[PDB]
């Protein structure tokens, strides 16, 4: 009843959630080199005060309801097998702060996941190929990077995005549209080759090539 | 008329928020960063004898106030950022919002340029300052100025000009061969 | 409480005949309250103008009257005439039994 | 990775002396401003749990020591810099003179940006910083991105046309054989 | 100095084998040296490699044992078990003159 950190690492054996049946006390659970599938509904019924949980090394197939507990501050899930994400996933959660759910097997991010959190200061959603993003209520983060998402191909809106600074999409054609630098600075860079307004670039170059497919042709029938 | 990167940030995992603003041309434009201390405007006055000193380098916030409110001001809107920079200050941000003559009071005094930056936040984005300043404990602003490329558009002249002067001496070449 | 203009900035921004305007700092807002006296440590200074409730400079003094005239001295010296000596010369009792040279 | 003019203020008036610096790809070159304090390279680790901590906005600076001297550092030069940042500065000046293979620590952290400008002085031009450092009470430190103008867009402008007279003057040679033949 | 390096804009940097090392820091420069032991508020902690004289975080706490246990505490509170108390439970001797219970 006073257990405040939990920190087990590098358990490769345990294929069960431990008991913690009388423990109601502690800041940080973390269950880092494991084996774990299987996350009990029942979590939020204690634990009441935790601000930090850690599960990143243990295939993990799916979520449970963190139904309040509005005192946790950092999650990770990283490395998982999370196929989906459902709508309830988030129910309040105040003060949630940075979300991680990097290197996973997401799909399909539901539209209503992230209307209800708190300020999320960071959000990386990465390398899980999925295909849709919603952007309800993204409205805060300062970070949200979306890399290994070859199959989302989806332009961002930058309306719901206001205060954010760093981005990483998949394809440098979603920065680009993204106007940025409120400066906005994006790692996937698009440099000179890839443009966003015109392909020709300024006007003036492309009153020259306007002139050379009207001759090249026009001449060429003859 | 350049623009201004200003953003606020808050000790505790510190969250950040950036507005933009105008540059002024009355302090050398570069880039400076401190504690935000918001500044009244009556209280940068000069006939006064002796005041609280600050810390050296703070970013100063002062609202401008309606200019027929005031009929005899202590100082001009120059002396203020002048005063607020010897006090020890190292960035003045003015809001003009209420009194958009400053503008034009500042940009007009370029006679004797300042030597630390000043900023005016003008519309409905020093209402989201005014709302930090309000509410925050302590804020972290920094200022910044970094507008990158332009790099094709310069050399645009250069070929677009070369490609009339080649075909305005075609033409020529067509024109005698009939004649 | 109680002035002309009062915008929610800067607080009330002039006074209204006869009252004492006060610049207030707390955290990082300095909002201008307008007082009728000046509330302590500082001297009232009437002008035709503006009533301005400035800062003492004398020394060891909780309340004073003028910029150098301090009323009620701290508890550790006695006043002779305005100022707060520690020091009590003669013609006048150590601390009189008021904290007084 | 450009120069960083670092220039360092000592106020009570205000006396300012530069000094010039290189940045580093360890973070992203901006412009920060803040009191500068040195820290201690072995005060910069992590297995302490409970340090004491600084106000929010500090330019560190790290006088680093001969690597082959402590057999085994406890962190790598860019986790020093990644701990100080938590800490609450806004940049670092790793006085990097004494450990010259620490450029490369830095320059090989390209992997993982980091949210901050971190800069290495090297040379006798750090001895400058050290003195102020070591005489001075409290000093303000101010480092600036591209200190310097350069004109990236504006000097290649006119190189284009001087391209394009080699192209029309390449063909009038060419009418000479024409003649010729 | 007490260590061998010290380098003398840095401290002395690598300390001996049996003794303790403090950083030190005033105003700006922070510089470490050996310590034979931790001077006041401090508690030490050997190791096979580096002799680390880190802070107490024990409050009322003058001059502690280790990172739990005070050894003398704060004037104002007396010491039951390694605590700095302001209660002593019965049983024990209330304060016996010498700030303990
Ligand atoms: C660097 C740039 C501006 C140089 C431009 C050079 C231009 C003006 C020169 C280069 C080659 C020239 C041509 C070369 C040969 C002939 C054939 C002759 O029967 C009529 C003139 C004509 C057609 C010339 C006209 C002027 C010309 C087109
Ligand atoms: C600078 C580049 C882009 C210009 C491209 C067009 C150039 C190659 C053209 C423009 C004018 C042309 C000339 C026009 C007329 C004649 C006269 C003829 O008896 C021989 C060829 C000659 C001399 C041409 C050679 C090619 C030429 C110089």
């Amino acid at each position: 009843s006073d257990l405040h950190s939990l920190v087990i690492r590098g358990a490769s054996m345990v294929q069960q959630f431990p008991n913690l049946t009388g423990t109601v006390h502690l800041e940080s659970l973390t269950l880092t080199g494991t084996k774990i599938s299987s996350i009990p509904n029942n979590l939020c019924q204690e634990q009441k005060m935790l601000r930090t949980l850690d599960l990143s090394y243990n295939n993990i197939r799916d979520l449970p309801s963190f139904n309040g507990c509005h005192a946790l501050e950092e999650i990770s899930l990283q490395r998982n097998q999370i196929y989906q994400i459902k709508e309830g996933t988030f129910q309040g959660l105040i003060s949630l702060r940075i979300l991680d759910l990097s290197r996973n097997l997401i799909h399909e991010i539901h539209s209503r996941a992230f209307a209800t959190l708190g300020p999320i200061t960071n959000l990386d959603v990465s390398f899980n190929e999925l295909t849709s993003f919603p952007t309800e209520g993204l409205n805060g983060l300062n970070q949200l990077k979306l890399v290994g998402n070859f199959k989302l191909k989806e332009a961002l809106a930058a309306k719901d995005f206001v205060n954010l600074r760093s981005l990483s999409v998949p394809y440098a054609y979603q920065c680009c549209a993204f106007w940025g630098c409120i400066i906005i600075h994006c790692t996937p860079s698009t440099g000179a080759f890839k443009p966003c307004e015109y392909l020709l670039g300024s006007w003036m170059i492309r009153l020259t090539v306007w002139f050379i497919f009207l001759v090249a042709l026009f001449f060429n029938l003859l | 008329k350049e623009t201004a990167f200003v953003e606020v940030v808050l000790f505790e995992t510190t969250y950040t928020t950036g507005l933009t603003g105008r540059f002024s041309r009355a302090g050398a434009t570069l880039s400076a960063e401190g504690e935000i201390v918001q500044m009244h405007p009556l209280g940068l006055c000069n006939n006064n004898d002796e005041e609280d000193l600050y810390e050296y380098g703070w970013v100063g916030v002062v609202k401008l106030e309606q200019p027929e409110l005031d009929p005899k001001p202590c100082l001009t809107v120059l002396g203020k950022a002048k005063r607020a920079v010897q006090r020890g200050a190292t960035a003045v941000i003015f809001d003009v919002s209420e009194n958009p003559e400053a503008i034009d009071q500042l940009n007009q005094g370029s006679e004797d340029p300042l030597k630390r930056p000043v900023v005016y936040v003008k519309g409905a984005d020093a209402i989201k300052l005014m709302n930090i300043v309000n509410k925050q404990k302590v804020a972290r602003a920094r200022i910044q100025h970094r507008p990158p490329r332009q790099e094709y558009f310069d050399m645009g002249i250069f070929l677009a000009f070369f490609v009339v002067v080649s075909l305005v001496c075609l033409i020529l070449l067509v024109k005698i061969k009939l004649k | 409480k109680g002035c002309l203009s009062c915008s929610k900035d800067n607080g009330c921004s002039r006074c209204q005949q006869k009252l004492f305007f006060f610049l207030r700092r707390e955290g990082m807002r300095q909002y201008g309250e307008c007082l009728h006296s000046c509330p302590s440590g500082y001297y009232g200074h009437r002008a035709p103008d503006m009533n301005r409730c400035a800062r003492c400079r004398i020394e060891n003094c909780d309340s004073c009257f003028s910029k150098d005239f301090c009323t009620k001295c701290k508890v550790g010296f006695y006043l002779h005439r305005g100022r707060c000596f520690d020091e009590c010369p003669a013609g006048f009792a150590p601390l009189d039994e008021t904290m007084e040279c």
